[PDB]
């Protein structure tokens, strides 16, 4: 009758999640895969968009560190710190 | 080391004069026709038997299980010092009551017992128990002396020189003494600062333990030569008692030491001042650290920042140097605080000011670090360069503020500007001038996150006898230097502190890190070990220095990583990082001829290395501010030697090359090059301990030979403890202070565990003037865990939530629990190792502000 989306599976093959485990703020994956966008991983990477200029990707723990690392401010969407766009 | 720039006790005539007394019956009688009795003191006259000398004892009962014990002449020619500033409060005192009396005895009764004091009348003696426990004898061995104050105008009493510096010594001879002798004793601690051994030596054959704020060039180790700092509080320990000895005198002090069933003799030799003594009768240790913050104060609570990583030298060149460095970390991931601005920061040595060249935007510069959530500390000493265009002279100067000699002049001595004056810190309104000058108005370029270290303060100066202050040099109120020499460091410290809090308007928590101290000093800050050497056995002796200084209540202690003078080989400078991360005051420093040493410029297995002690630092931030926390409410140390948390196990009374944080981690650091291993003591019978890093327990008690590789830190949690963790380690502990906790249940043999945990917003006196704080206790029992209010009166607003537990020495579990008020009850996934039992609690979710419960189904 209704058929279920298929779970996450962990870029690693470590794990498989569903889909309210990515990006949950709970690292589940060894290689960080489940959360791009948080801090939650150690050794995960957030990807700075830059729309309009060269893309950059930082370390997971300056995801909502309270300091301004990608050029369009977006690592920083929850942390009291408001980011102007420096990309030109 | 030059010894021949320092004085031998041979060398300081009041040591001599002191010392040659040797041990026999002594000429001081009490007077009982004299003896006075109210509700806080005794009082009776002590008449020497040959000068006819007259004095008075005021013998004191007090409150916490001390007495107090203080002799002055009764009727001199001027007042003699007593030390101010020092005693927090005026000690709360316990009746004292006559039980026993004949014509040479009177026996004491304090409070309702079960304490007694003995005054043998002649020869003079006092003998302290509880009940029929002889616990403490004062002039056991008759060599008290108190040279009286004779007519102002043999060798040396009066006029004496030392190599050119001469000291016209107005007031002669004016030396005091007294010895105790401690039955059970044959350990000792304390009387910092020396570069020695934890436990204290005897001083028979030897020189005695010098207590004089000195700056000594390329000091030595395992000697007794007085070092920046003069503590003088001596802690004896046994299997049976803990007893502490408070000698309340700020003159030049030394200290023998003798042992001889077993007993150890104490003697201190004062140049100056009144016999001021508290006896801290214990029973326990902790009891003698209680009795002493009671007298002294607490730690000051350390901003959060402060217990993160500092990075300095002499000296960074400029803003872009700053911000390379600054920079640097970032780029190669390792966290850092703080970066230090040496003395070439300034206008050639002009203190609050900045080199136009060098630092020509303060605030620009200041204004990037606070980008990156990070500090800046700016080095302020107490001299100041004779200069008429410069404004902090001409103020002190036209104010009359600085030290003079005895024709009324202003002190000029030596020191970094050339010619400089020396502010009298002793002086309640020069200290009141001096931290209005941190105001923002004041010291321009300075901004909120700008905070100081205060250096030379002993006082250090160039052409000065032992390259300090002249002792006849007089400061406020007629005092000579010789009275108050080893405070005049703790003032500048102290007004510095006081700067900082009122810039802000009393908000915020100052950071000020001194190199002099005294009795008293936890009160404004940290201290270091100061000009140390890159070589391993001064990596090995950080351990017995700052244990002696948390003995004695000078919790945030430090030595500068890597070591200050030379340059110390990468394997040196990695595990001196190491230890250094298990150290509660954590700054890497280097002289001026040094090679630069920011760890990302080592090999990348070096670089690794030093990251993994850094990231280890910051993961444990909540531990240490809790210990610390600990340390201002109750007096207790923060780093400890194992002979605090076991003091039955005779074993560990000497131990100095491992120790404790809190009761909770026992570390051993690699001290040797080339090692691949460590023997690590594991006291506690019924006691089992956790290599933090491979999960492996130990029982208790045993030496066990642990493999060691450059990376490794041997760290061993005890089981019965929960350690609380900052897992998502940052830039800095700014980018931290919000995020989610990770509690370590380690689980003692009868399955439990507990542990608090302290948070507040890392840097206001909000938690003392709102009350905005928290103080958590985690507590683990049967299949259990729960958190609950350890201060109810703490409230705080915060995002701060519990993300993981980690449990070891636990079974696979059927099924995990959660219940906190307001939300459905929870079920939690878990994964779990059977070889290690180390149980792993996802995503708990809960406020740590919140009550809740964890049960293992
Ligand atoms: C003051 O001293 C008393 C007597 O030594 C302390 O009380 C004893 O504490 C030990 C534990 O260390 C117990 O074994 C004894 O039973 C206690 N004796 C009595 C008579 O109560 C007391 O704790 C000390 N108080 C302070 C505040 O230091
Ligand atoms: O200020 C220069 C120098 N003075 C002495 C201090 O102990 C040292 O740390 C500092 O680098
Ligand atoms: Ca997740
Ligand atoms: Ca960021």
């Amino acid at each position: 009758f209704y058929e279920e989306s298929k779970p996450f599976t962990c870029l690693d093959g470590t794990a498989t999640i569903p889909f309210d485990q990515v990006n949950d703020d709970y690292c589940d994956c060894k290689d960080g895969s489940d959360e791009p966008g948080t801090a939650a991983c150690p050794n995960g990477s957030f990807h700075c968009t830059n729309t309009g200029y060269k893309p950059l990707y930082i370390l997971s723990s300056r995801v909502n560190d309270g300091v301004c690392d990608c050029c369009d401010g977006t690592d920083e969407y929850n942390s009291g710190t408001v980011c102007e766009n420096t990309c030109r | 080391v030059d010894r021949s720039n320092f004085k031998t006790c041979d060398e300081s005539s009041f040591c001599k004069r002191q010392r040659s007394i040797r041990p026999g019956l002594s000429p001081y009688r009490a007077l009982l026709d004299t003896l006075q009795l109210g509700p806080d003191a005794l009082t009776v006259h002590l008449i020497h038997e040959v000068t006819k000398v007259l004095l008075v004892l005021e013998l004191q009962g007090l409150q916490k299980n001390m007495t107090r014990i203080r002799i002055d002449e009764l009727e001199p020619r001027r007042p003699r010092y007593r030390v101010p500033d020092v005693l927090v409060a005026d000690p709360p005192t316990a009746r004292l009551s006559v039980s026993g009396r004949d014509d040479n005895s009177v026996e004491l009764t304090v409070a309702e017992g079960p304490y007694k004091i003995i005054l043998t009348a002649q020869p003079f003696r006092l003998d302290l128990l509880e009940d029929r426990s002889l616990l403490l004898s004062v002039n056991a061995r008759g060599l008290m002396a108190f040279e009286h104050q004779r007519a102002p105008r043999e060798p040396g009493a009066w006029e004496e020189t030392f190599k050119t510096h001469s000291d016209s010594k107005p007031y002669g001879p004016t030396s005091v003494g007294l010895d105790f002798s401690l039955p059970g004793m044959e350990h000792v601690y304390g009387i910092p600062e020396h570069a020695d051994s934890l436990r204290l030596k005897v001083t028979e054959g030897g020189e005695p333990y010098r207590l004089y704020n000195l700056d000594v060039f390329q000091y030595e180790l395992n000697n007794p030569m007085a070092l920046y700092g003069s503590v003088p509080v001596l802690l004896a320990h046994s299997f049976h008692r803990d007893l502490g000895i408070f000698w309340l005198n700020a003159a030049e002090t030394w200290v023998d030491i003798s042992s001889n069933t077993p007993q150890t003799d104490i003697r201190w030799m004062s140049e100056s001042g009144i016999i001021d003594v508290f006896l801290m009768l214990g029973p326990s240790v902790f009891d003698v650290f209680r009795q002493y913050a009671s007298l002294t104060g607490t730690q000051a609570l350390p901003p959060l920042f402060s217990l993160g990583y500092h990075q300095s030298r002499w000296n960074y060149r400029d803003e872009a140097d700053v911000l390379e460095v600054d920079q640097g970390f970032d780029d190669h991931n390792m966290p850092c605080d703080v970066i230090w601005l040496d003395i070439e920061h300034a206008d050639g040595k002009r203190y609050f000011t900045w080199d136009p060249t060098r630092f020509p935007q303060p605030l620009n510069m200041l204004e990037h670090l606070a980008s990156k959530r990070r500090k800046l500390v700016a080095i302020v000493d107490p001299h100041i360069k004779v200069d008429s265009g410069y404004r902090v002279h001409e103020e002190l100067r036209n104010h009359g503020l600085y030290v003079k000699t005895r024709d009324g002049s202003d002190y000029e001595g030596w020191c970094w500007p050339g010619s400089a004056s020396y502010p009298d810190f002793t002086n309640p309104r020069m200290r009141a001038w001096w931290s209005n000058m941190f105001s923002f108005d004041n010291y321009e370029g300075s901004a909120p996150n700008l905070y100081v270290w205060n250096d030379m303060n002993e006082p250090s100066v160039f052409n000065g006898p032992e390259v300090t202050m002249l002792k006849d040099a007089v400061h406020y109120g007629g005092w000579e230097h010789r009275d108050i020499h080893n405070i005049y460091g703790l003032y500048v410290h102290m007004a510095t502190a006081d700067g900082l809090i009122q810039r802000s308007g009393g908000i915020e928590r100052p950071f000020v890190l001194s190199r002099a101290f005294f009795s008293g000093s936890q009160r404004f800050g940290a201290v270091w070990t100061g000009d140390n050497t890159a070589e391993w056995d001064h990596l090995k002796i950080s351990i017995p220095m700052c244990l002696s200084l948390a003995l004695v209540g000078l919790s945030f202690c430090g030595a500068d990583v890597g070591g200050f003078f030379k340059n110390p080989e990468p394997e040196l400078l990695v595990r001196w990082y190491q230890m250094g991360a298990y150290q509660p005051f954590f700054r890497a420093h280097a002289h001026l001829d040094t090679g630069r040493r920011e760890p990302w410029l080592l090999a990348s297995q070096y670089q690794d290395a030093i990251r993994d002690a850094l990231f280890q630092r910051y993961s444990l931030l909540p531990f240490w501010y809790t210990l610390f926390y600990q340390a201002h409410k109750e007096g207790f140390p923060v780093m400890r030697p194992l002979w605090v948390q076991y003091p039955e196990d005779m074993s560990t009374f000497s131990i100095e090359d491992q120790f404790m944080l809190g009761d909770a981690l026992l570390i051993h650091p690699v001290s040797d090059a080339g090692a691949h291993g460590v023997q690590v003591y594991l006291p506690g019978q019924e006691e089992v301990w956790y290599d933090i890093q491979s999960y492996q327990k130990h029982h208790g008690p045993q030496t066990l030979y642990l493999p060691v590789t450059l990376s490794s830190i041997p760290v061993f949690q005890r089981g019965g403890t929960i350690v609380p963790r900052w897992m998502r380690v940052r830039r800095s502990s700014d980018c931290m202070k919000d995020d989610p906790i990770t509690l370590f249940v380690a689980l003692s043999p009868q399955g439990t565990a507990q542990g608090e945990l302290f948070l507040d917003d890392g840097h206001t006196f909000n938690y003392q003037t709102r009350h905005e704080f928290l103080l958590r206790r985690f507590s683990f029992s049967g299949s259990t865990l729960v958190s609950s209010s350890a201060d109810p009166k703490g409230h705080l607003e915060t995002p701060i939530w519990i993300e993981r537990v980690v449990i070891m020495g636990a079974g696979k579990p059927a099924a995990v629990v959660l219940q906190t008020k307001g939300s459905p009850e929870s079920r939690l996934s878990f994964q779990h190792d059977p070889e290690t039992s180390v149980l792993i609690l996802r995503k708990p979710g809960v406020s740590v502000a919140s009550d809740w419960s964890i049960h293992l189904r």
